[PDB]
């Protein structure tokens, strides 16, 4: 996120930071109690050796990690989605299983996934999260950002992004100017929107052109698509 | 770029591009594994060595140009053999510019159900994994095959408006039916609402008795185990109507302030 500010500890308790060797580099969202969902992008080529990739559940700030809110876990399998391409960047979705199960506290709460036949309108303000980068060219963030974006229709962001194949497994959004978008280093980000007091998951951070430029949005996952196939790994 | 291409049964042995020494950086190859109309391809490695996570083998299934991914390879290391489920197998090597290293090298053959075990007949169910188990876990409450598929889906809702509500059709081993309330209560409500995934029970209520099939009568037990019996003597049968609402999904409960800025 680079035009967003810094949240207030608890404010999102589904948003967790996936470390690969001591270092964060991709973003996932609490869905179950031992399950996760994150971009395929990230994973892709990681999936071989899951115990490398350690979870850290309620992280709020990147340099208070023996905080008693924090739940660290460990993987041991991930799945990444058969429909994925890297080429087309299309179905970038993934989802990773936990070792232990994790209590759900005051500040790890699992994240709300969109019903079938449930759409949601453009122009509708959409809330993200993640520990990305505060400008395209610079580094991380140590407090979890987050912002507000619209969302755009299909049609208007395949006109806007003329160098991708923007297929009906992706869903938009972002300003016209730009400036509060996210961006590098903030892969698997959620787009969650709320929907009658619930925050649903209406997309995971799959690409984007660059970051903080004007008429260039940022494209997500549509995870509404693959409802079934998430849940079928949550039973 | 321009290493090999499709191959077909006689010629299955086959190097990257320079297996013997080492393959050159950004090279995009591509093998796509014939069969006959019904055979299977089963890929297996005779020797696998690769750079890290920038260099990977992209192993498809696509049949079309709706690939589908079966496996992504990277690194040292004996990988498993692969299995694919139709005639077509693509595989793609996608490599870096710099680090480059040996290569691999696998020879594939064809078949029938490859990978799949064989179905044990004469009344074994066979979950996913492949174990088999008559009926010492068809939906009862252990978990003997190790994917979870033993606890599959043997309840669902049935004529319902929105997702989380429906019917009470239920299923004891093979046959689906309904059940009654006959000594309906909140302990077995709250009880299939998590067994469909939902949250605590909320007001369930019939309407009015339509089907005919082996309902069930639904009973409670201390010990946390239900106990029900598909009997077929029962008047003025009560259909729940379950209304139940979904699980604690993401709402924010901390202690956030309210701060239009
Ligand atoms: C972690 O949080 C505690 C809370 O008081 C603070 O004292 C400490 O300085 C923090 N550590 C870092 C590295 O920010
Ligand atoms: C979580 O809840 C279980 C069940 O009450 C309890 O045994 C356990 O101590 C709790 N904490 C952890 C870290 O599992
Ligand atoms: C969305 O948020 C922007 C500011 O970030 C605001 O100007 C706009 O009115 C909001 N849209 C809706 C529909 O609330
Ligand atoms: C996007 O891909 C679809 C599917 O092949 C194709 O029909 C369409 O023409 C493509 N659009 C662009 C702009 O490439
Ligand atoms: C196997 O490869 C040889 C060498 O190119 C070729 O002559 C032969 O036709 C191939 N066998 C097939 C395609 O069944
Ligand atoms: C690949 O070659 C090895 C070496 O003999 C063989 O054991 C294996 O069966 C081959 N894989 C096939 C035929 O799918
Ligand atoms: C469900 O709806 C179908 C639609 O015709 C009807 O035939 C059936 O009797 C209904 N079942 C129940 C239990 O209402
Ligand atoms: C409920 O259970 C009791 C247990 O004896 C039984 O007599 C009765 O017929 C059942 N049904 C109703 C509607 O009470
Ligand atoms: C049942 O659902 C309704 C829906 O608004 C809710 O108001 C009510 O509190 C729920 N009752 C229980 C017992 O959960």
């Amino acid at each position: 996120i680079v035009g967003g500010s810094n949240a207030k500890e608890g404010a999102w308790p589904w948003v967790v930071g996936l470390y690969y060797g001591g270092r964060l580099l991709c973003g996932a969202s609490l869905v179950s109690s031992d399950w996760l969902v994150s971009a395929a992008h990230c994973v892709y080529g990681r999936n071989l050796e899951p115990s490398k990739w350690t979870a850290i559940l309620g992280l709020h700030m990147k340099s208070n990690l023996t905080s008693p809110q924090t739940v660290p876990r460990l993987i041991d399998e991930i799945v990444i989605n058969p429909h994925y391409n890297r080429r087309r960047k299309d179905n970038d979705i993934a989802m990773m299983h936990l070792e232990f199960k994790v209590n759900y506290t005051d500040y790890i709460q699992p994240i709300c996934l969109p019903e079938e036949n449930q759409v949601f309108p453009p122009g509708r303000n959409c809330s993200i999260a993640g520990w990305g980068t505060v400008v395209y060219q610079g580094t991380t963030a140590n407090i979890l950002q987050e912002a507000d974006v619209p969302l755009l229709s299909n049609e208007r962001c395949q006109q806007q992004m003329p160098e991708y194949n923007i297929t009906e497994n992706m869903i938009c959004a972002g300003y016209e100017e730009g400036g509060i978008d996210s961006c590098q280093g903030d892969s698997g980000g959620p787009l969650m929107c709320q929907e009658n007091n619930r925050w649903f998951l209406a997309g995971v951070t799959s690409f984007g052109y660059k970051c903080a430029l004007p008429n260039r949005p940022g494209v997500y996952a549509r995870v509404s698509r693959f409802t079934e196939w998430i849940q079928s790994f949550l039973h | 770029c321009g290493g090999p291409f499709e191959l077909w049964e006689p010629n299955t042995t086959f190097s990257s591009t320079n297996f013997p020494n080492s393959y050159p950086n950004l090279a995009f190859c591509v093998w796509i594994l014939n069969a006959q109309k019904g055979k299977n391809i089963q890929l297996h490695f005779q020797e696998f060595d690769l750079e890290n996570i920038n260099d990977v083998v992209e192993i498809r299934d696509g049949e079309e140009a709706d690939s589908l991914l079966l496996a992504v390879y990277t690194g040292p290391g004996p990988v498993k053999d692969v299995f694919s489920t139709t005639n077509r197998m693509t595989v793609l090597l996608i490599t870096n510019d710099v680090l480059a290293r040996g290569g691999f090298k696998a020879n594939f053959t064809t078949g029938y159900h490859l990978g799949i075990p064989e179905p044990c007949k004469a009344d074994h169910f066979q979950c996913k994994n492949g174990e088999c188990v008559p009926l010492v876990n068809l939906c009862d409450g252990h978990l003997h095959c190790e994917d979870g598929s033993d606890e599959a889906d043997c309840v669902r809702f049935f004529n319902g408006t929105t997702n989380n509500n429906g019917l009470v059709r239920f299923r004891i081993q093979s046959i689906w039916h309904t059940a009654c309330a006959e000594n309906w209560t909140t302990q077995i409500s709250n009880d299939v609402c998590q067994l469909l995934g939902l949250g605590s029970g909320n007001s369930s209520k019939p309407i009015f008795p339509t089907d005919g099939g082996p309902f069930v009568k639904l009973n409670t037990a201390p010990d946390g185990h239900l106990i029900l019996t598909p009997s077929q003597q029962c008047l003025q049968d009560s259909l729940i109507r379950l209304q139940c609402n979904h699980k604690s999904c993401g709402k924010k409960l901390a202690a956030q302030d309210i701060t239009p800025k």
